[PDB]
């Protein structure tokens, strides 16, 4: 049963060898409701369609634990784990049991993560610097969409740069959420004119009559989650009718009412009045000739973010327009994006801003929406720095795998016993890392895998190879020959992914070498 | 039954497809052997197209043709039976395609033929005759790669020069301007006394045998020479007179001034003493093979026997050889006999050494398969480049050559051209070589070099660009040995192209 | 797996085996039974895939395109479609052998790269050079009207087509603001231009015979809301406990309607436009004050009001503003379509137009109809995109030749792909000549002979068959659509390839 | 891929039922005739040879067995497990990670230079002219049979029919004959039923077990004069004395004819002083003409007198075995004596076996250890190059090893001990220790086999990986197999 489960991966397994790489392929995802969409990520796959044997439930699992504490490696845990079992289908069938078999590869995975401290090349220092978030940003943009890894590395790491404040040394304080960093795209245009903004963006209409404010710096703002209506009383109030003596007494009664609530909150110096909730006619009347740009925003997510940002707090209650609670903002305009006119929320060089927002345009809609999970999934690769040696990184692109697969051999002979033979089978499981960006790439399989091994074993004087570590596995496209350095064009995983991925990978696998038999029975 | 309309287009075309399947891997040298089996049990291996095609069973009428097709490939070229095949399947194929595009088989047979007709003048500016035998040697490295396997084949380099140099002497007129080289020449000495690095190669005649008189000297008529080649011995015969029978054909032999006298039973003492005076050379226990190889260079003849009807004699330097001087170098702990500048010779001799007599007898089964291919295709004066280079040079010419109709064959002739790509393709599948580089590399080089050849002016030629399996590289193949003769290369797809015309005439199948 | 992938191609070629004879204004039209039952007949590449609703995912993609292929240009959505499934189709023999399909994929965007810098020189601008404003637009409306039954009438059409252009501005042209409305019966040759809007005469109540057919100031009112008494449908009940009662509440009705109809009577506008339809008490109390009123007005053609006269529709006759009236230069109900049909004209505010169509079918009407809009497009890309490029296979033939010389310089794989590429090319000009009839094997030979000789030009006569150029046959196409079609043809032929696996949830 | 399949799997399977045929403790096969019979002999020769085999794949692997038979008297299933694991460890190769298969083939010959060159690191000299020492040797082939007992009697035997016909010559001139020694048609023997085995004596020359036509004839001759011809003696009483009046002018002093002799021609062949043989057979008169020079000749006028009688040793015609024999002791010919027909048969088949264990010794001192310890040795050594070796050709050279390492494991699987637990410990052995530590039959454990040598001749090891790597490439190279005459 072991082996028929491996075959029910193995269909599982081919889902994602044309996943992970830039020259991979997309896989169509018909949901049940009528809607056709496409995706690279395997995780958001593993999501519309219901799993149901057992031994591709713990992959599932393992792939959500992917999703958390990191933004990469989904495509890293399921080949990985995946290999295990094939490689571990020649001992099966050579009679060795399968407990012995999860024993070597718990030996082989101390041996792996004691060794990853050791393969660090360079480590971030933190700086937040432009250019040095180019570095981790711009390969994580790869394997997801091609062409555009170049043209989102500016638009991204600038976004980031500007929710980051700037300290050293300090690791009390946490930073960085998810929300802070929100993506939206407009149909038409192109990536070309997307630029960077420091504030929220609302695709909600100015349906007041004040389309932008003034130049002035520093407009207070009053968030209002209590709609605007006459005040009534806490206890009871009903407005009941009974006869139409009482009917002009209600129409007259609430136009003088209203007209001298919002008098006195206008009279307090707030040019902008931030309404949760729905925002009556004759109230809306007033404001206008006041010069009060009325924004209404119906999304209570999107007030918790404006909180930290221009500093106003939502009240409850309607008519006490306290000083003390307003906020600040510099510059609040209209402007027309992808045709239409929206307001937006923006500041310049004053009142630090912990939540940015990126414009997108794009004339198809379909690959323009895979640009926000590859954005998303990109904010999510920045959390792999942190103080726990966050910022230790190793070379990507097939360049640790194969590299790594060397120093495994040499602890196979040091160790005496039985492991000799999970630890030789634990290296070669690596091998499906550069064969699968080959097989992707076009380029012969047959050819790629000597000149692989060529520049990673060479006869130096000394135990330490020392002028070229950085030979990776590269697409090449090209005519005739020749390989690109992982150090030209700053193409590497993180060790944070590396590191988490392998662990989770490697528990995954031998989990499904554990259960022989299923049971199944009515609860 | 009775099989009509598109039907019959599309059935010939599987069973076409299925017999060319077998001879695919067959194609080339690196190409892979098959297995025939019988009803019988029994079976067979044999790396020979012609032989497969002849005990495959084909039960339809379109592969009944490609198995004769190679019964007139045999009775006169004698070799190429797997290209030509491939070559009529890929010809259904692009025909094949065209009856969707509503072209009518007729046009397409004519548009072979008119494409055939000129394709023959595009070889003459491809086919030259001998070149480069002056400053270098082409041939060198088809024994360099024949001998490869081999321990002969590590000292092959210089060992390459002897036989290339000796292959221009061995040339020669028999009838009416043949020019072909002799078979049995090269005469084959083996002795080991010594490295190899002592190899010398005697452009001439070297017969193994002693002086066996040490008081004549080794020298004697420079000038001019006859060698007399007898079989009987001059010693006293027996069944009182007896020795007087052998002592009158010595006054023969005396007379007819003969200097060298060749005996395989040998001579008696009394004879050499006689010998002595006449400065005559006698020679004994002579070698009764290399007499008949001699004599028919030196205008001689064997005589077993030395008789007219009732008398003896040498008919007046009759039975007589010609040479012009004869003379024994030192060779090192070697003895032997030096023949040089006789009449009409076109042979020679080459020492073989090596570690022992098992070596010896590999080095020379070696150089017999070796120089049988530089000769089989240099017995004829007109050659063209192989490895591919005919099919692909025909591509270049017959893509221009398309303009000329420009109504309806222009379409038919640019898949004549490019069918011709699949002989390089499936080469270079049993080399473990990539089909979508060398075979696309392949076109991009005669294509460059074919722009400034009809303006008359060039600055660099750089034509003449084959496939090299072995390295996986591109070079010449005038430098890399591969040569086939323009007779080859015509038959192959004059017959190529009328296998594929009888199978696109069928537009109806009577089957009882 | 590897058979996945030929399926999904073959499954486009049947949705472009269908798309393949509407290329062409001659070719061929595909007719489709809606679910509603309604039948619709075009040549509009658009409209047509939009109606087929292919529940196979690489057919989607198709769609895609040609929703954009209409939005940013307009024209050349059977084009598009054909050539993002024949670099399919071709590629098919290609991953048989075990060629990847992402080389395959990657030397498209190869040649692409090459054929926009191609573009670049192949655009010619050009405006007031051997030209002028009328001159320009009258020897570009007779070539798509070759070929056409309205060939020998297009000497009157040419003159409606050039004013239609000038009647609306040139910095920002709408196909969608001229209207058309066939008219049954009468003369092709017999049609006029109007400025405004015009109705269909769906009168059936009596009073007609009696009006004045020429106005000169009317004021023109838009009214939302009925007026009626007692209708032809529809009664009214009337239960009091009083018998003179009974009148009383018969004559309240008639008041409450006759208020606001007086209240417009204190306007003076002649012309009452409603979206529903009128009684007989206001037709017969508007006879006698010389006031004209239109029941049942459709929602497009009022909505076509407003943007002319710069009125508005108001719910009420009471609160009824000065501005949301309007007046026209003239009104005028002439016989013209052996019917009597009202019409505004004169409007210098007007932002749409009307032209009308006349035959004795309104199927052949419909074969005008559409061919009237092929010159639009071409007039409407003129103005705002000034560059112009030859058309009518002219361009498609030049691409494919210089990228097949380019293939002999790149070494690798990319030569192969970039030859079939400029070989796929070949279907454009091909089905041209076989929709219209034309002979495939000869001309398409008999141009590659002239097409090597340095002349770039070289295109297509859809007229007589032979080798030409449009420059002489006024075919004329802008550079937008060659770079727009390049690039959504390769977008979605690089979708489809990279799709392995079909995925469907149902539930 | 489907003929590549089919000639891998042909080949397993053929493997497969000899797995448990290797080895003094392999296992037995039981056959199923049409017949109420059955065969328990656990010989690969006689058991693959009666099943029916489909696939042409499975009778190329049969007449490798012959060939193998013919060279060397034992490891015939040992060659067939070799050659068909090569192909099973190549078929992931071939297939998931799509290998070209003339690089395979290009890897096995680069592997077998490599495997030879370890073997001769490995072996060990001996002396080839002790006689003591080559009775351990031949002792292999001996025990558990029935010549066990007879060992020190057979081994001078077998010693002595070797050492006849070979010839030890060597120089930088004439070269090297590299002991060119022909068992088929010399050392071919003739056994006599009846008698001992101690009184088995080695003859060198050709045995005629004719009588004598007279009882008095002189026992021994200084240079005798031996003449060869068909002829018969009868009238063709003058003519009679005629025609052997020719054959006397030379003196002979025997004479045999293939017809028999007439009563006149004795009596005039008496007083000539030479010996008379009658009814030979004409094989055996070609055996002759080797050890004499005697050239057979129709006519007795036709004699030629270059040929002579040398070389004979003796006219006795002593009774041997209640029968008249006849002594003419590059040749030889062996009496052999038994206590019946089917004791003699076993003696043959185990005579030819004794002899090619000594002949393979003889072709060099060179000795490898058997049980798995040379092939054990190689496939560590194949590790350790294969790191080195860049190129594609580097994953094929792998399988190499791992088919090196079926051998021993085969016996492993015999002796009831883990195979997998015991492949580690034995591997670790020759890494860090030396390469003669084997695997023992008896007990099954890990043990040095300088107790009791099983050190094999190397010509056994040669041919073994040699004739492998033939029969396994020539499958690789057919892609497809069709029906036709």
């Amino acid at each position: 049963q072991i082996i028929k489960s491996i075959a029910a991966i193995r269909e599982l397994h081919q889902m994602c060898l044309t996943s992970m790489g830039p020259c991979g392929r997309n896989k169509i995802i018909v949901n049940h409701l009528g809607k056709i969409i496409i995706t690279n990520d395997a995780a958001t796959m593993l999501r519309e369609l219901d799993i149901v044997h057992p031994a591709v439930k713990v992959l599932v699992m393992a792939t959500e634990q992917q999703k958390i504490d990191m933004g990469d490696g989904t495509n890293l845990v399921m080949i990985l784990a995946g290999e295990l079992l094939n490689v571990s289908e020649k001992l099966i069938s050579m009679g060795l049991s399968a407990v012995e078999i999860i024993q070597g590869y718990n030996m082989a995975r101390k041996f792996t993560l004691k060794e990853l401290d050791e393969m660090v090349v360079g480590e971030i220092t933190d700086k937040n610097d432009k250019n040095e978030l180019l570095k981790m940003i711009k390969p994580v943009i790869s394997s997801k969409k091609y062409g555009s890894e170049d043209i989102l590395s500016e638009l991204v790491s600038e976004a980031v740069s500007h929710v980051l404040p700037v300290a050293q040394q300090a690791g009390e304080i946490p930073y960085f959420n998810v929300d802070s960093i929100r993506v939206v795209k407009i149909m038409g245009g192109s990536l070309s004119n997307s630029t960077v903004i420091k504030g929220m963006v609302f695709n909600r209409e100015p349906e007041g009559h004040v389309k932008s404010l003034s130049e002035d710096k520093k407009h207070k703002v009053a968030v209002f989650t209590c709609p605007l209506d006459i005040a009534n009383t806490e206890t009871k109030g009903t407005v009941l009718l009974h006869n139409a003596q009482e009917m002009l007494d209600f129409s007259k009664g609430e136009e003088k009412q209203i007209d001298a609530m919002m008098k006195e909150i206008a009279d307090m110096g707030v040019e902008c009045i931030v309404a949760g909730a729905g925002v009556g006619e004759l109230a809306l009347h007033y404001l206008n000739r006041y010069g009060i740009l009325v924004l209404k925003v119906p999304s209570k997510f999107e007030l918790r973010r404006l909180c930290r940002v221009c500093g106003a707090t939502p009240l409850p209650r309607l008519g006490a327009p306290t000083p003390e609670e307003l906020g600040l903002v510099e510059t609040v305009k209209t402007m027309e994006i992808g045709g239409d006119r929206v307001t937006v929320f923006k500041q310049e060089q004053g009142e630090i801003s912990r939540t940015s927002t990126i414009i997108l345009r794009g004339a198809t809609q379909n690959n323009l929406d895979d640009i926000e999970r590859a954005i998303d999934d990109g904010v999510a690769a920045v959390k792999g720095l942190m103080k726990p040696s966050g910022g230790k990184l190793l070379p990507g692109a097939g360049a640790t795998e194969i590299e790594l697969i060397s120093r495994i051999t040499k602890y196979g002979e040091r160790t005496p016993g039985l492991l000799q033979l999970a630890i030789k089978q634990f290296a070669v499981a690596f091998e499906v890392v550069p064969r699968t960006l080959a097989e992707t790439a076009g380029l012969d399989v047959n050819e790629v895998l000597p000149n692989l091994y060529a520049a990673h074993n060479v006869t130096e004087p000394g135990a330490v190879k020392t002028d070229h570590l950085y030979k990776g596995v590269d697409i090449d496209g090209e005519s005739d020959e020749g390989v690109k350095d992982i150090r030209e064009e700053n193409i590497y995983d993180m060790l944070a992914t590396k590191k988490f991925a392998i662990n989770v990978a490697t528990e995954a696998a031998t989990t499904v070498l554990s259960i022989d038999q299923i049971i199944m029975a009515k609860k | 039954e009775k099989i009509s309309g598109d039907d019959i287009r599309n059935q010939n075309v599987l069973a076409t497809m299925a017999v060319a399947n077998v001879v695919k891997s067959s194609l080339g040298p690196v190409g892979l052997d098959k297995m025939l089996v019988d009803d019988i049990g029994d079976f067979t291996v044999t790396n020979d197209g012609a032989t497969i095609l002849s005990l495959l069973d084909v039960q339809h009428p379109a592969g009944k043709i490609l198995v004769e097709l190679a019964q007139q490939q045999d009775r006169e070229i004698g070799d190429g039976t797997t290209s030509v095949v491939i070559i009529a399947s890929e010809l259904l194929k692009r025909a094949n395609e065209l009856v969707k595009n509503k072209i009518h088989p007729t046009t397409i047979i004519t548009g072979f033929r008119v494409a055939l007709r000129e394709a023959i003048r595009f070889i003459n500016e491809v086919l030259s005759t001998s070149v480069d035998t002056l400053g270098k040697e082409t041939l060198i490295n088809i024994a360099k790669t024949s001998m490869s396997s081999k321990i002969i084949g590590a000292d092959s380099d210089f060992f390459s020069n002897m036989v290339v140099d000796a292959l221009l002497a061995v040339k020669t007129q028999n009838s009416k301007g043949e020019i072909k080289y002799p078979v049995k020449a090269v005469n084959v000495l083996k002795a080991h006394g010594k490295s190899a690095t002592e190899s010398l190669l005697v452009p001439g005649y070297a017969l193994n045998c002693t002086v066996a008189s040490q008081a004549m000297p080794k020298r004697i008529a420079g000038g001019n020479v006859k060698i007399a080649c007898l079989d009987l011995n001059l010693q006293k015969a027996r069944m009182i007179r007896e020795a007087g029978i052998v002592l009158e054909r010595v006054k023969k032999i005396i007379d007819a001034g003969a200097q060298v006298v060749l005996t395989t039973k040998g001579i008696d003492d009394l004879c050499l003493k006689e010998f002595v005076e006449a400065k005559i050379m006698g020679v004994r226990r002579c070698k009764k093979e290399d007499l008949r190889r001699i004599a028919r260079a030196t205008g001689a003849t064997l005589v077993s026997s030395m008789s007219n009807l009732e008398g003896e004699e040498t008919f007046e330097s009759s039975y007589l050889g010609l040479c012009d001087e004869v003379v024994q170098a030192k060779f090192s702990d070697d003895e032997c006999i030096l023949i040089k500048g006789t009449s009409k010779h076109s042979s020679s001799s080459i020492i073989l050494r090596g570690a022992n007599d098992y070596s010896l007898d590999e080095m020379e089964r070696s150089l017999h398969d070796s120089l049988s291919v530089v000769k089989r295709t240099l017995e004829s004066g007109n050659v063209v480049p192989g490895g591919g280079c005919v099919e692909a040079a025909l591509n270049i010419y017959l893509d221009n050559f398309a303009t000329t109709v420009g109504s309806r064959e222009q379409l038919a002739i640019a898949e004549f051209a490019a069918a011709l790509l699949i002989i390089p393709k499936t080469l270079a599948v049993n080399a473990a070589k990539d089909s979508s580089e060398l075979v696309a590399k392949l076109r991009s080089y005669h294509a460059a070099s074919q722009m400034a050849k009809p303006e008359d002016v060039k600055r660099r030629s750089y034509r003449n660009y084959g496939l090299d399996l072995i390295r996986g590289k591109i070079v010449d193949e005038i430098h890399a040995g591969v040569l086939e003769p323009t007779i080859s290369k015509v038959k192959s797809l004059k017959s190529a192209l009328e296998a594929c015309v009888a199978i696109l005439r069928i537009d109806t199948m009577i089957t009882v | 797996g590897k058979g996945q992938i030929i399926s999904n191609i073959n499954a486009c070629v049947a949705v472009q085996e269908a798309l393949k004879p509407t290329l062409g204004p001659l070719g061929s039209d595909i007719l489709i039974v809606t679910s509603n039952q309604k039948t619709t007949i075009s040549n509009d590449g658009a409209t047509i895939l939009k109606l087929l609703d292919v529940v196979h995912p690489a057919a989607k993609t198709l769609v895609d395109i040609s929703r954009a292929q209409d939005a940013e240009v307009g024209d050349g959505t059977t084009s598009v479609t054909i050539l993002a499934g024949e670099l399919m189709k071709e590629a098919k023999p290609f991953l048989e052998e075990g060629i990847s399909s992402h080389l395959i994929m990657k030397g498209y965007r190869k040649a692409v790269s090459l054929a926009v810098e191609k573009i670049n020189e192949l655009a010619v601008d050009i405006t007031s050079e051997k030209s002028s404003g009328r001159e320009l637009l009258e020897r570009c409306a007779r070539t798509a009207m070759s070929s056409k039954l309205i060939h020998n009438n297009a000497d009157f059409f040419v003159k409606m087509c050039v004013d239609a252009v000038l009647s609306l501005d040139r910095n920002d042209l709408d196909d969608k603001l001229i209207g058309i409305k066939k008219i049954p019966g009468g003369a092709m040759e017999e049609s006029l231009f109007i400025n405004g809007v015009a109705f269909k005469k769906t009168f059936s109540y009596a009073g007609f015979e009696q009006q004045p057919k020429k106005f000169n100031n009317p004021k023109i009112l838009s009214l939302n809301v009925e007026l009626e008494l007692k209708a032809e449908k529809d009664n009214a009940e009337v239960r009091v406990e009083h018998v003179e009662d009974y009148q009383a509440i018969v004559d309240a009705e008639w008041q409450l309607i006759f208020e606001k109809l007086r209240q417009v009577e204190e306007t003076g506008a002649n012309i009452v436009l409603s979206k529903l339809p009128i009684g007989d008490l206001a037709t017969q109390f508007f006879a006698d004050r010389n006031i004209f009123c239109a029941g049942r007005v459709s929602a497009d053609d009022m909505n076509r009001v407003i943007q002319a006269v710069g009125g508005s529709i108001q719910s009420t006759t009471s609160d009824i503003k000065p501005e949301h009236l309007g007046t026209c230069a003239l009104f005028e109900e002439m016989q013209i379509g052996s019917e009597r049909y009202n019409l505004f004209q004169g409007c210098p505010q007007a932002k749409t137009c009307t032209l009308l169509l006349r035959g004795g079918a309104e199927q052949v009407i419909a074969e005008v109809e559409r061919s009237l809009h092929d010159a639009i497009m071409i007039v409407k890309r003129a103005l705002q995109n000034k560059l112009i490029v030859a058309g009518g296979g002219a361009t498609e033939m030049e691409v494919s030749k210089c990228l097949r010389d380019y293939s002999k310089t790149i070494a690798g794989k990319q030569q192969m792909i970039i030859n079939a590429f400029a070989k796929a090319l070949e279907v454009i000009p091909r089905q041209l000549c076989e929709n219209a009839g034309f002979d495939a094997i000869e001309i398409l030979n008999k141009l590659r002979l002239a097409h090597s000789k340095g002349e770039k030009w070289y295109g297509v006569v859809f007229e007589t068959e032979n080798i030409g150029d449009n420059f002489a046959k006024f075919v004329w196409e802008p550079a937008l659509v060659k770079i727009n079609a390049l690039n959504s043809a390769t977008e979605a032929t690089n979708l489809i390839l990279s799709v392995d696996e079909t995925i469907t949830n149902k539930g | 891929r489907q003929a590549q399949i089919s000639n891998i799997t042909a080949a397993k399977a053929v493997a497969d039922v000899i797995r448990t045929c290797l080895g003094p403790k392999a296992m037995l096969k039981m056959l199923l005739d049409p017949m109420g019979g059955l065969v328990l002999t656990n010989d690969g020769h006689a058991i693959l040879r009666e099943i029916d085999v489909a696939h042409p794949a499975a009778k190329s692997m049969l007449e490798l067995s012959r060939t193998q038979d013919e060279e060397v008297g034992d490891g015939t299933t040992t060659v067939i497990i070799l050659a068909g694991e090569i192909l099973a460890q190549c078929a992931p190769y071939l297939i998931e990670k799509n290998i070209h298969p003339v690089i395979i083939i290009q890897a096995l010959k680069k592997a077998l230079t490599d495997a030879l060159e370890v073997i001769k690191q490995v072996s060990k000299p001996v002396d080839v002219e002790n006689d003591a020492a080559m009775k351990k040797l031949i002792q292999a082939s001996i025990g558990t049979k029935y010549v066990i007992h007879w060992s020190e009697k057979m081994c001078e035997l077998a010693l002595d029919a070797v050492k006849t016909v070979r010839k030890d010559l060597g120089q930088t001139v004439e070269g090297e004959p590299n002991f060119e020694i022909d068992i088929k048609r010399y050392v071919r023997v003739e056994k006599i039923p009846g008698g001992d085995v101690l009184d088995s004596r080695v003859l060198k020359g050709v045995l005629l077990n004719k009588d004598v036509v007279h009882p008095k004839m002189s026992r021994h001759i200084e240079n005798p004069r031996v003449v060869l011809l068909d002829c018969p003696l009868e009238y063709k009483e003058e003519q009679v004395q005629l025609m052997c009046e020719q054959i006397l002018a030379v003196r002979p002093t025997l004479v045999i004819t293939e017809k028999g002799v007439s009563d006149l021609a004795q009596h005039y062949l008496l007083k000539g002083g030479c010996s008379v043989l009658r009814r030979v057979k004409k094989s055996d008169n070609n055996r002759i003409a080797r050890v004499t020079g005697a050239t057979i000749v129709n006519r007795v006028e036709d004699l030629k007198e270059s040929d002579v009688g040398t070389n004979c040793g003796l006219f006795k015609v002593e009774m041997i075995g209640d029968e008249y024999f006849s002594f003419l002791d590059k040749a030889c010919t062996i009496m052999l004596r038994g206590g019946s027909k089917d004791i003699l048969n076993e003696i043959d088949r185990n005579l030819q076996d004794a002899m090619a264990v000594a002949r393979n010794v003889m072709l060099s001192p060179s000795l490898s250890p058997g049980g798995g310890a040379t092939e054990m040795a190689v496939s560590v050594k194949l590790a350790e190059k294969a790191k080195q070796l860049e190129g594609i050709q580097q994953w094929p050279y792998q399988a190499v090893a791992d088919a090196m390492e079926c051998i021993p494991r085969t016996l492993i699987q015999n002796a009831g001990g883990d195979p997998i637990r015991l492949l580690s410990q034995l591997r670790a052995k020759h890494a860090q220790g030396n390469f003669t530590t084997g695997i023992d039959g008896d007990k099954g454990k890990i043990v040095d086999m300088v107790s009791y040598g099983i050190w094999e001749p190397e010509v056994i090891k040669q041919q073994s990986v040699k004739t492998a790597i033939e029969s396994a490439c020539l499958l690789l190279r057919v892609d497809d197999i069709v029906s036709g005459v």
